């Protein structure tokens, strides 16, 4: 019985910790996700035509 | 001038549009310009064995052609460096990349073109005098141990027009120039030489000098000549590579060349870590043995076909130093890996296997590879005298000795040594079988051994007789329980046990016996044979007349003496001068005599 | 960076066994990876093996089944197989192909590395000489395993090799005495799931699941992905060693299944056979699996391998044990006879051998009398076995005092030295003392493998 009580206590503690880290990760995301998706759009905009390197006629 | 890829299958690449082709002509393939060699041609098509793993070549890739076959570079700076199968100096790559990986097919020069070296002229050659190919004209000092010598390459002669004066010059700096018909042609200190072509010689010569062997065994029992051929087949576990290390470490030769065929980089790790530590002197100052050794590393992770090349480059290097007028002992490790690689290139090229899956021409190839050896007379006015010996290592497929490769190596070689699994299981280092092993050079060395030592034959004959008698009586005593045995049998088997556990057993890693000289070995064997003979005559006479000397009572009398005869190997010759050693041997001999007189 | 739109061809000109041929393929890329869309929609995968002209043979990882020459499609990547690596993968579980098993996500892959890897520069190698603390007397003292080495264990069916693996991964340490820990890596090779469950449970018993990179593969799964799994695990080990400065205890299991799968692939490809019908390049393949280990300059990390294997029919000359012995330095060879004698840990001490005594032991590391003690013990055990064989027929009456002494020494050796138990970690010093106590039965005279100085120094106690 004491073991299950302590297990509940520790589960609550680690749940609080995990929520704290979740807050940290979402803060890290919102820091620069806009610049990141801007970089993604800059990348996908390119086309760069190129024939196959060693094709010969 | 160029070709395009058509297909690939691991280490082989079929190509197209390559009508201008010749087998054994170097080539380059892909955007990584991996080096290769033509092996098959038909129509405009061809095939190339590639010396680098081929994940990264697709169809249609360029195929550049050159006009020269596989070749290597000879000159100063080679000594003390490490090379791979196709002659890349590992130090230069590690410096250039500053990384711990091999990039696929790097184009580095074999010999650095940025280090200057002092040069000495011939002192007897003047502008206008005539010279023939094979004549030394310059001396460069690679290090204090070896004075590199350069000679005019073959197929060259005529009267010189200019020689570089004494001074410091690099490889690019032209040094020599000759004309023979009216055409001037320059010559540098580096020599381009095809690998598959034998270097010409003047004439062949027999063996006269013994090749030094560190172990007491394989020197007083199964010796090898300085210039002969040896084989060391042995199953796994024994790790005969350590025997190869012992051979390279200590030897009366001048230059030692080790090559690797599909072993682990750890073997390299021991040898490279240890050789700088080891040091020895000959005529004065002491120098590390790394200055007198060259390495050709090739681990199994390397490409398959590269191994054949590696062996061929090894024999080429040893041949060049043979022309130098020296003695060079090489030991090649795991030739079975070469045989497997040849099997694999053939099987991928889809020929018809002859025996055990291996090709139909392994025997001739191995015979030709071993044939490049012997003691010969060089071709030059300074009239050098060169010599080369080979120590090939065989890896039985599972310890079975009926494999075709083992039979071929036995049929070609002159000296054969045996390794037994149970002896290595005994921790009986080294595991010489002394039953199937034989040599064919004792007769040639008899002249030397008589001229210089004047007593080895009775010792050898009696030792062989004792070993044969013990081998005969082993299973006999097993199957009769040592019950009805004469005293002669007991003395024979126990002295044989003494010879086995003292004279044959030799831990080459304990400091006091890392190396043993010939004089100490013959002293040991003299002491043992004298003990055996005196015991034999004593027991014979006493049994004949009365009061038979059984083994138990003589053993009680001489337990102390046989204990000293067992512990006498504890000498440490580096800490013990030869004079003191022979004095102690005479002292033990007279002790044994005194005890035998005390009995009778 | 590859800005090239992908391709897909439907020209399937045939199927034979686990192989598929694609005609009209444009500019094949050798050693490629392709994906296959079955008509019902199931996904499949493979790698291109051979290319010639406008044809491309391709082997399928999960096996040929249901493929239709007119309906299926195949699309081309243009790059060799590259696997996702990640340091956060520790504490996770995946199948052979790498997909999650525990309802975990697609791993966020710190880099993409070559599955085939790359060799290591020779000159960029440093020899390892640090002795590992295993806690087994038969290893520490006799066949001591050092860092940067790859000793396997030769075991047969029914032997307790799994418990030996458990002990060696649990009681790992350092003989030379900050904190230490070993990043376990393990991949199954089609073994029955009961052993997998036992290993999982023991790994929670260790209490460090956060350092357990685990992979799985069961017998019922397709056979041919077993060719891929160990290479992926080794790539992970490379990433965790030479990029994160960590020590990794890589361990495998059941290489016989790997050999069998490679054999089946080779038979499908009708290459030139060898001994017992095995492939010729099985040796080079095993070399690419094993020689990826050690430690290099500029890095404090290291790679240790324990690739335990099955040993059919208990035959030492069977090709797989032979070739594994050649490619490696050491061996253990757990014994069936000892396990039938009801003794644990049942490791035969004689056939075992370790080649790292040359630098792992000696003065300044453990002692100035380790090597001669071990040599004397080996010699005494071997001669004890020989006199036991002699006694098996001759009878005790005709023997001598030396024979009885050797038999008693053998009895003491087996009852005390080998008997170690399941959870009793023992130090090097205790094993040396135990060996000296065992050796004390013989008087000093007959000890022919000890120098005079050490014998005078240590024996009289």
């Amino acid at each position: 019985q004491a073991a299950m009580g302590s297990q509940g206590n520790l589960s609550a503690e680690v749940e609080q910790a995990t929520r704290r880290q979740v807050q940290g990760m979402q803060s890290s995301q919102q820091r620069n996700r806009e610049r990141v998706l801007a970089q993604l759009l800059g990348m996908v905009c390119e086309v760069r035509p190129q024939v196959h390197p060693n094709y010969r006629v | 001038t160029f070709g395009y890829v058509h297909g690939v299958s691991g280490p082989v690449v079929t190509a197209c549009d390559m009508a201008g082709a010749a087998m054994y002509e170097l080539v380059r393939v892909g955007h990584s310009e991996l080096v290769g060699e033509i092996i098959r041609l038909e129509g405009d098509m061809a095939t190339i064995q590639v010396y680098e793993e081929t994940s990264g070549v697709s169809v249609g890739d360029p195929v550049l052609r050159t006009g020269k076959p596989l070749s290597v570079e000879l000159g100063p700076g080679i000594m003390g460096a490490i090379f791979d199968g196709i002659q890349r100096p590992l130090s230069d790559i590690s410096s250039q990349t500053q990384s711990i990986y091999i990039p696929r097919g790097v184009n580095v020069s074999a010999l650095s073109r940025d280090i200057k070296w002092e040069f000495i002229p011939s002192k007897n050659l003047r502008v206008g005098s005539h010279i023939t190919g094979g004549d030394i004209y310059g001396i460069v000092n690679e290090n204090s141990l070896i004075k590199h010598k350069i000679m005019l390459p073959p197929r060259n002669r005529g009267s010189v027009t200019y020689i570089a004066p004494p001074g410091n010059y690099d490889a690019s700096d032209v040094v020599l120039e000759l004309e023979f018909e009216g055409v001037k042609e320059k010559f540098s200190m580096v020599q381009v030489w095809p690998v598959r072509q034998v270097r010409p010689v003047t004439e062949k010569l027999p063996a006269n000098h013994p090749l030094l062997t560190g172990q007491r065994v394989l020197d007083a029992l199964f010796p090898c000549v300085q210039g002969g051929t040896t084989a060391i087949p042995g199953a796994f576990g024994c790790g005969k590579t350590v025997i190869s290390q012992s051979l390279s470490k200590y030897s009366n030769s001048d230059v030692i060349i080790y090559v690797g065929c599909g072993e682990r980089g750890n073997e390299m790790s021991e040898v490279l870590r240890d050789f700088p530590e080891l040091t020895m002197e000959v005529d004065g100052k002491v120098e590390s043995i790394m200055k007198r050794t060259a390495l050709v590393a090739n681990t199994s992770n390397m490409p398959v076909a590269a191994r054949e090349a590696s062996i061929y480059t090894g024999i080429t290097l040893s041949e060049y130093f043979r022309d130098m007028g020296y003695h060079v002992s090489m030991m090649a490790d795991s030739t079975s890996r070469w045989a497997e690689a040849l099997r694999e290139i053939s099987g991928r090229l889809a020929e018809m296997p002859a025996d055990s899956g291996y090709p139909a021409y392994l025997g001739a190839r191995l015979a030709s590879f071993y044939e490049r050896a012997g003691r010969v007379k060089c071709l030059g006015n300074p009239e050098r005298e060169g010599s080369v010996s080979i120590v090939g290592a065989v890896s039985p497929p599972g310890g079975d000795f009926s494999d075709p490769v083992t039979s071929a190596t036995l049929g070609i070689v002159q000296v054969f040594w045996g390794l037994d699994k149970k002896l290595a299981q005994r921790k009986h280092f080294p595991s010489v079988n002394w039953l199937i092993s034989y040599s064919k050079y004792m007769r040639a060395l008899d002249e030397y051994y008589d001229k210089h030592f004047t007593e080895f034959v009775p010792l050898r004959t009696k030792a062989k007789e004792i070993l044969q008698e013990e081998e005969d009586l082993a299973e006999i005593v097993q199957l009769v329980g040592k019950a009805s045995l004469a005293e002669t049998d007991k003395i024979t088997l126990e002295v044989a046990k003494l010879i086995k556990d003292d004279f044959l057993q030799q831990n080459g890693y304990t400091p006091y016996d890392r190396f043993c000289p010939f004089y100490k070995t013959v002293g040991m064997l003299s002491n043992m044979i004298s003990f055996y003979d005196m015991a034999r005559r004593a027991v014979e006479t006493t049994a004949q007349s009365d009061n038979k000397i059984t083994w138990s009572i003589i053993r009680e009398h001489m337990g102390e003496i046989l204990y000293k005869l067992s512990s006498m190997k504890f000498k440490d010759p580096v800490k013990d001068g030869e004079a003191k050693i022979k004095a102690d041997y005479a002292q033990l001999l007279e002790d044994m005599q005194n005890a035998f007189r005390s009995l009778e | 960076y590859l800005s090239q739109p992908r391709l897909t061809y439907k020209t399937v000109s045939g199927v034979n066994g686990p192989l598929v041929i694609l005609d009209h393929v444009k500019f094949p890329r050798y050693a490629e990876i392709v994906h296959l869309t079955l008509p019902d929609g199931t996904k499949r995968s493979g790698q291109v093996l051979e290319v010639s002209g406008s044809k491309a043979v391709v082997q399928v990882f999960e096996g040929t089944s249901g493929i239709d020459a007119k309906k299926t499609s195949c699309e081309f990547t243009g790059d060799i197989l590259r696997t996702p690596v990640s340091e956060d993968m520790l504490g996770r579980v995946f199948n052979g192909s790498g997909k999650p098993i525990d309802r975990g996500p697609v791993v966020l892959a710190e880099d993409f590395l070559d599955i085939m890897g790359q060799p290591i520069n020779p000159q960029c190698r440093i020899y390892p000489e640090e002795m590992i603390q295993t806690g087994i007397s038969a290893i520490d003292g006799m066949n001591s395993i050092a860092r940067g080495q790859k000793i396997p264990i030769f075991s047969a069916a029914g032997l307790p090799h799994n418990e030996i693996a458990a002990q060696i991964c649990r009681q790992a340490g350092l003989v030379k005495k900050s904190e230490e820990n070993f990043a376990i890596v393990f991949a199954a090779m089609g073994v029955n799931m009961e052993t997998a469950r036992f290993f999982k449970s023991d790994f929670e018993e260790n209490g460090s699941m956060d350092n357990v990179c685990l992979f799985l593969n069961l017998a019922n799964d397709p056979t041919i992905e077993r060719i891929i799994t160990p290479r992926l695990a080794l790539t992970t080990a490379e990433f965790l060693a030479y990029q994160c400065e960590k020590h990794v205890l890589v361990i495998l299991t059941d290489m016989s299944s790997y050999a069998e799968a490679l054999r089946e692939v080779s038979a499908a490809r009708e290459e030139v056979p060898g001994r017992r019908g095995f492939p010729g390049y099985m040796y080079t393949d095993l070399a690419t699996i094993y020689e990826r280990a050690g430690r290099v300059e500029g890095r404090n990390g290291s790679i240790t391998q324990i690739p335990i294997l099955t040993m059919p029919n208990d035959d030492i000359t069977h090709p797989i044990p032979d070739l594994t012995g050649y490619i490696t330095e050491g061996q253990i060879y757990v014994d069936r006879q000892l396990h039938n004698r009801q003794i644990y840990p049942p490791i035969n001490v004689l056939p075992s051998l370790s080649r790292l005594m040359k630098s792992a032991i000696g003065e300044g590391m453990t002692r100035k009398d380790h090597a001669d003690v071990s040599n004397q013990l080996y010699a005494c055990y071997a001669i004890g076995k020989d006199v036991q064989a002699m006694k098996a027929v001759v009878g005790e009456e005709a023997l001598t005092s030396d024979d009885l002494l050797y038999l008693e020494f053998l009895q003491k050796f087996e009852k005390n030295f080998i008997t170690q138990g399941p959870y009793e970690n023992r130090t090097v010093y205790e094993t040396l003392d135990i060996g000296w106590q065992l050796l004390r039965i013989f008087p000093k005279e007959m000890l022919k493998r000890i120098p005079q100085s050490t014998l005078s120094e240590f024996y009289p106690r």
